[PDB]
RNA sequence: GGGAGACUUGAGUGCAGAAGAGGAGAGUGGAAUUCCAUGUGUAGCGGUGAAAUGCGUAGAUAUAUGGAGGAACACCAGUGGCGAAGGCGGCUCUCUGGUCUGUAACUGACGCUGAGGCUCGAAAGCGUGGGGAGCAAACAGGAUUAGAUACCCUGGUAGUCCACGCCGUAAACGAUGAGUGCUAAGUGUUGGAGGGUUUCCGCCCUUCAGUGCUGCAGCAAACGCAUUAAGCACUCCGCCUGGGGA
């Protein structure tokens, strides 16, 4: 199930680190988009975001 | 920039509304020619970009060479106003 | 980009024919619609409609096939092409499987068959092969 | 399809071929023979056979040429019209020669048109002389060839009117 | 023009009176080299997920600014809050 | 073919949208290796098919905490995307190219190809000046072997990196020039568009452009290709004519 198109939200800010903590798994790794269901420009989108919050330090690079 | 571009055309339309002419691309293509030369001299290595350019030059001169060929009077007209040889 | 739409329409014709389509539709010209009716009152194709648009006109051809689903129409060749044009005198004019085929001819009385070429006494361009 | 009896057929050796089959302890020698089985009189075909022995490929060969036997049109001593017969790399051209002229052709395709009953006519391989495709070739001209009466019923126009 | 968002850290120890004066600094550096500060505002105090510059906390600020892309504004801000201590770290984005 | 007109479908402009590791410039982030400093700590560590060289009582390896610096960007990541090709994968910003889908306001054939020319062009290499962590031709040592100018091991310079300028070659490959049209389907996937549902999500249908797989007709020496032709056709260019010599 796409989370992102059943939310019905078109702009993924990467202040969001409650969305974005659903699109990683444990150690902070990213997730296939096969694994999450998501579709591939909302995965293409969330990977910027998620990039961006670790830069930021709103989530961990690892572990 | 579209504003550029918007009164580009409507400074050498043949006509009103005449979006599409010889005159008006040829008019539109020499100042992105320009513009793009300006950024070509800045950055020298940005090939894929001169490309670019090279391709709004040769597609300009065949604009011309069409225009040159059915209406030599505009074909002059237009090279006087836009300071080409 | 298109440099010689007879060719193209005869290659069309043969495509269809090789399927066993029904029609085929296609951009219509003077030259075609010649061609076209030479083929009609030939009997190699069944029948020929002319529909009329914006463009250029648009020409529809029905395929003809007899008892078995048979193809009467067995192959079209482009003799006079753009890059090598091709003119043949009077006596020059060919028969197309001594006959059984047709080559179209284009000359001053217009484009015609070679019977009726070699039958006026007059040459032109060969224009195509039909069979 | 043409059935076989009521024709009085006829066979000629086109080729016959020595073929090995490599076997652990040496070779396997075999004969593979292309025959050519005709009536003379428009119908032709052509059988291959392989056995150990000579004789028995010629049987098997002439066996499998009646099963393939096809028909031929024909125009007085000659065929209808020109044309060519592409089989892989076999390529012939056959034209109408005038009476007299004889078959002017060479090895199978002599063969092919004697028995088919041909008198008179031109040819040349402009392919490959692998006896077994040039036969192929020749009888793909052959299929090609068309009746002037069976292309005026298509056509829908008289005999005449087509010449 | 184009939409520009600042999101930016100040270390957890600052006074709120040193604070303010860096938030009014970096304001009037926006304002002056051409950027038009459409809102301003601290967005939180967080953990940082890991240790930045020895500090395992922060305060995010963000400033939300439209400016034309040739203003050099975003540049001359970024390069005085790499200069600047009191800021840990700064993020600029275009928004659409 | 020439001349004089007309036309809008090709071509391009406008208008409205879409995605992208497209390119160039300047910054910046964490992981990790090596080195450096200082703790704890004692005899090995490292390496091989097996060993040895090597490092270690001048305290190594390991381990904790810092600091330095160079290079590449795990997860996302996908016969996925972009690019004419080479190629492009952290993130941020500036400049900039192209492509695709809508509409049909605009010009009215303005197009395709393109010898000679010009531009770009992996890696290696050359010049000048820096940079240099890791890796590593050459080279040193230890092994292996009949020999071992190798494969294996321990080190290791140029180089790999950056800036400018040369070099212009690759199995630079889809070993398949470019443009155009036509010729069964089935099924994934990328970016759009429209509609019928659907509360939305989504589902279904239609269609445009890419990308894959299977597979008709047709083609092929066969292998196989098959709307992303190696099928049916036309235009232009490049190239081939037994092997070696070369
Ligand atoms: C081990 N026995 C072998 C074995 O059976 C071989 N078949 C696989 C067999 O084959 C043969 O029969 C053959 O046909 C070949 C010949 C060289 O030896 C023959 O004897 C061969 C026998 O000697
Ligand atoms: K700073
Ligand atoms: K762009
Ligand atoms: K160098
Ligand atoms: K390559
Ligand atoms: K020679
Ligand atoms: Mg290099
Ligand atoms: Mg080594
Ligand atoms: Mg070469
Ligand atoms: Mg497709």
């Amino acid at each position: 199930v796409d989370y992102i198109a059943a939310n019905h939200i078109e702009y993924i800010d990467y202040k969001d680190t409650e969305l974005l903590k659903r699109f990683i798994s444990e150690r902070g790794k990213i997730l296939p988009r096969r694994v999450t269901g998501t579709g591939a420009k909302n995965q293409r989108k969330l990977t910027i975001a998620i990039k961006r919050a670790r830069i930021m330090g709103l989530l961990p690079f690892v572990s | 920039s579209q504003e550029r571009k918007n009164e580009i055309i409507k400074e050498y339309a043949r006509h009103e509304g005449d979006t599409g002419s010889p005159e008006v691309q040829i008019a539109v293509l020499t100042e992105d020619i320009n513009q793009l030369n300006e950024h070509a001299r800045t950055h020298k290595k940005d090939h894929h970009s001169y490309r670019g350019l090279m391709k709004k030059i040769g597609h300009r001169r065949n604009l011309l060479a069409y225009l040159r060929k059915t209406d030599i009077q505009r074909y002059r007209e237009l090279i006087q106003r836009l300071g080409l040889r | 980009v298109m440099t010689d739409p007879i060719a193209d329409f005869l290659t069309r014709i043969r495509n269809a024919n090789m399927v066993k389509h029904e029609t085929l539709e296609v951009p219509a010209s003077k030259i075609k619609r010649d061609i076209a009716e030479i083929l009609k009152r030939e009997g190699f194709i069944r029948d020929v409609e002319y529909i009329e648009d914006d463009k250029q006109g648009v020409i529809r051809v029905f395929l003809k096939y007899g008892k078995n689903e048979e193809r009467v129409i067995t192959n079209l060749k482009r003799i006079s092409k753009p890059g090598l044009r091709a003119y043949v005198k009077a006596d020059e004019v060919p028969k197309v499987l001594n006959g059984l085929g047709i080559a179209i001819i284009s000359t001053s009385e217009g484009v015609i068959t070679d019977k009726e070429a070699r039958a006026k006494n007059i040459g032109g361009e060969v224009i195509a092969y039909v069979w | 399809y043409i059935d076989p009896k009521h024709l009085e057929l006829e066979d000629r050796v086109v080729a016959i071929n020595r073929v090995t089959k490599v076997v652990k302890g040496g070779r396997r020698l075999r004969f593979a023979a292309l025959v050519v089985v005709g009536d003379k009189n428009g119908h032709v075909g052509f059988g291959t056979g392989k056995a150990q022995e000579v004789p028995e490929a010629i049987r098997k060969a002439i066996e499998d040429a009646k099963k393939n036997l096809v028909e031929v049109p024909m125009v007085g001593s000659t065929i209808p019209h020109e044309v060519i017969g592409v089989f892989g790399g076999g390529r012939i051209l056959m034209k109408p020669a005038v009476e007299g002229s004889g078959v002017a052709a060479g090895g199978p395709v002599r063969a092919v048109l004697e028995l088919a009953g041909v008198a008179d006519i031109t040819s040349k391989s402009l392919g490959s002389n692998t006896p077994i495709n040039v036969v192929r070739a020749t009888v793909e001209g052959l299929k090609q060839l068309k009746r002037a009466e069976e292309v005026a019923a298509l056509r829908g126009k008289s005999v005449e009117e087509i010449i | 023009d184009t939409k520009y968002e600042i999101m930016y850290i100040i270390r957890p120890n600052i006074d709120e009176e040193a604070k303010t004066a860096l938030v009014e600094r970096f304001d009037t550096i926006l304002k002056d080299n051409g950027a038009e500060v459409i809102e301003s505002k601290d967005w939180e105090k967080r953990r940082l997920a890991y240790e930045m510059n020895g500090f395992r906390e922060g305060i995010y600020h963000i400033v939300n600014v439209t400016s034309p892309s040739t203003a050099g504004a975003i540049n001359e801000f970024d390069r005085l809050a790499k200069i600047n201590d009191d800021i840990i770290r700064h993020m600029i984005v275009k928004v659409e």
